[PDB]
């Protein structure tokens, strides 16, 4: 949820 | 891969280093060895602009990195020989990117003794190249999908940026090509397609249903605005309209199928074949209407399978009410994605050339 979208955008970086 | 990219803007050879060459010796009377050493750093910056904006056309991160450096030194060039009031004489002249111009007799074609136009065209093609590298990737494959991402968002920052900045940077009306309506619509198909590689790595990546909707939904609205803003206008290629539009309508079915697996799970079956009857009507509207465009034949099947078992069972079984799609609550919207900023430098281990000045 929250915390997945969290790890999809640092894994963008 | 359907993937929308935008060309190179074409620009005639110039000589970067005489006009500034003559230009620095005014203000620089020692003639011999360190005043006239800036001679040779020119001599340095005209052979970056052709390596930059002459040489064929590598769709590679080497020719990448060249343009971002020459945009980075451009605009460290511009206070150093003030060019508000006009005292160099340069003209830079450069090709309408998408203009084919009437073949009844030459180009769309701009010439501009301007810093401000050449660092704009210049910028334009640092996106058409991001543009083109990110949509030759392997989309199979966690690094392709990386780069991509990467890639479609610097290039929607970067339109975005020449929007804001054209006409400022200006004298004249732009061409069409850069422009700022042209160039705030290829960033937001630019963006659009960095929302759809972050709905493909959460795919690959197996994710929550959930989350996969919630990133189809919001590519949908990017891709849906995208094609709104094409709808009365001609300036971009002809595929790029009924790319948009089907991405659209295939993005908003993918967000209603994952939806729709969210909703078995928790044993909503009447929802899931409302929402699967959604995903098929959007799909099927597709197929019959941009088959020249895309391929959409096995997500049909995966749809089709599933609304077939759903059905069966549902009729034998349970005998949920199907409900109307405007009684469903809304999928909600999840954006991974913006048009990252243009802050010189933009080139990995940039120098500039002319910092002693």
């Amino acid at each position: 949820e929250d915390d997945d979208i969290k790890q999809l955008a640092a894994w963008a970086t | 891969a359907t993937f929308i990219s935008v060309q190179l803007k074409k620009t005639s050879e110039v000589d970067l280093a005489k006009p500034l060459v003559k230009f620095i010796q005014q203000t620089y009377p020692s003639g011999g060895e360190e005043q006239a050493q800036y001679c040779r750093a020119a001599e340095e910056l005209s052979k970056l602009r052709r390596a930059a904006v002459g040489r064929p056309l590598d769709k590679h991160e080497g020719a990448l990195e060249t343009l971002l450096r020459y945009y980075d030194q451009i605009c460290s060039i511009e206070p150093k020989f003030p060019f508000s009031e006009n005292q160099i004489c340069l003209t830079f002249t450069w090709k309408d990117a998408f203009d084919k111009g009437s073949l009844f007799g030459g180009s769309v074609k701009l010439a501009l003794a301007s810093l401000g136009y050449e660092k704009s065209c210049v910028l334009f093609n640092c996106a058409a190249l991001a543009s083109q590298i990110a949509a030759e990737q392997n989309l199979d494959n966690d690094e392709g999908l990386k780069i991509a991402a990467k890639h479609y968002q610097f290039a929607s920052g970067a339109f975005l940026h020449i929007k804001e900045t054209v006409l400022s940077a200006l004298s004249r009306e732009p061409t069409v090509d850069i422009s700022p309506d042209t160039v705030g619509t290829l960033s937001l198909i630019m963006l659009a397609q960095a929302q759809e590689v972050f709905f493909l790595k959460a795919t690959r990546d197996k994710m929550k249903d959930a989350i996969i909707a919630k990133l189809a939904n919001q590519a949908a609205d990017y891709f849906g605005d995208a094609f709104k803003q094409c709808q009365y206008k001609d300036t971009l290629p002809k595929e790029v309209f009924p790319v948009l539009a089907a991405k659209h309508c295939i993005m908003q079915a993918n967000a209603e199928y994952h939806q729709s697996i969210l909703a078995k799970q928790q044993k909503k079956f009447g929802e899931e074949i409302a929402r699967l009857q959604h995903a098929a009507e959007l799909i099927k509207t597709v197929a019959s209407r941009y088959d020249e465009y895309v391929n959409v034949k096995d997500f049909s099947d995966k749809i089709n399978r599933a609304l077939a078992a759903a059905k069966k069972d549902n009729d034998f079984i349970y005998h949920d009410r199907v409900p109307d799609l405007k009684d469903l609550d809304p999928i909600g919207k999840a954006t991974l994605v913006k048009s990252t900023p243009v802050n010189v430098p933009i080139s990995q281990k940039f120098t500039d050339l002319f910092e002693k000045m």
